[PDB]
């Protein structure tokens, strides 16, 4: 059940006070959709190519926790490289 | 035929500020104008800033072992990159006084993702007079190469203001906005 969402939301709240572990500059875009199964719906971090993200910690194999380096942007779930690749694969399969 | 991979690059947690222009580092006109700007940052961002000299050739940063063709070794450069990353780790503003960098293309293929600040004298005639009132050709050529860069994509900030105080306030405003983006509520 959606006890899972509650735990995910708790980990996110706990990370608000954690330091930035590392930063990345993106080479691709991510435009979040409901169907990406984000640990807490509504909390995915979308971004464009060449955006900067501050990453705090790993949530699971599909999702990190961090924020877009942009005024007013808050902590949420960032897709891992594994998750980005699986979305790219899924899209290329369905477009074929 | 017709001339048409990791999703994330790891970069410093605060993008290092690098100054380029008006001409070549190592010569008086550029060294004095950049020194005034560094001086200003040290006191405007006191307690929030680290300004550090980098002498190693960080343009060199990215089965025969790759080695540098100059006095700056790839191992020394890697050590300096690591030091820059560490400086940025706690989210202080990092400013680099990077001797070897005079053109933004020099850092384009590195992992540093700098904030490139173009200190610009928009009129070449003005630059020529400044220099001669204090090697001319290499300086003019350098300033002209900067003037040829597509400005929006090459530079993060362009300081073309005649009055030092106006250039300083422009730089400060940009860095204050970056401070806010990164913190949710010559030397
Ligand atoms: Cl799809």
């Amino acid at each position: 059940r959606r006890e899972a969402e509650r735990q995910a939301q708790a980990q996110l709240e706990k990370a608000k006070t954690k330091p930035v572990a590392f930063a990345v500059r993106t080479n691709v875009r991510y435009s979040a959709a409901q169907e990406d199964d984000v640990p807490v719906p509504g909390m995915a971090i979308s971004f464009e190519a060449k955006d900067f993200l501050h990453v705090k910690e790993k949530f699971n194999n599909d999702w990190w926790i961090g924020r877009l380096v942009k005024e007013g942007c808050e902590i949420g779930f960032i897709p891992s490289p594994v998750k980005l690749e699986n979305m790219r694969l899924q899209h290329e399969q369905r477009a074929k | 035929r017709m001339p048409f991979t990791p999703p994330y690059d790891v970069v410093p947690s605060m993008r290092p500020v690098v100054l380029v222009g008006p001409s070549l580092k190592g010569y008086e006109v550029t060294d004095m104008m950049q020194k005034a700007l560094f001086d200003f940052l040290k006191h405007r961002f006191e307690g929030r800033i680290s300004i550090t000299r980098v002498t190693a050739d960080i343009s060199l940063a990215k089965a025969i072992i790759e080695r540098s063709n100059t006095r700056s070794s790839l191992a020394e450069v890697q050590s300096e990159i690591e030091r820059i990353f560490e400086l940025a780790r706690t989210l202080q503003l990092v400013v680099l006084d990077a001797d070897t960098i005079n053109h933004p293309a020099q850092l384009s293929k590195t992992s540093l993702a700098p904030i490139i600040v173009y200190v610009k004298i928009s009129s070449p005639k003005v630059l020529q007079r400044l220099i001669k009132s204090r090697h001319l050709n290499v300086q003019m050529v350098a300033a002209d190469k900067l003037a040829q860069c597509p400005p929006q994509e090459s530079f993060d900030v362009i300081l073309d203001e005649n009055q030092l105080e106006d250039a300083c306030e422009h730089l400060a405003d940009y860095l204050e906005a970056y401070w806010k983006a990164t913190h949710p509520p010559r030397t």
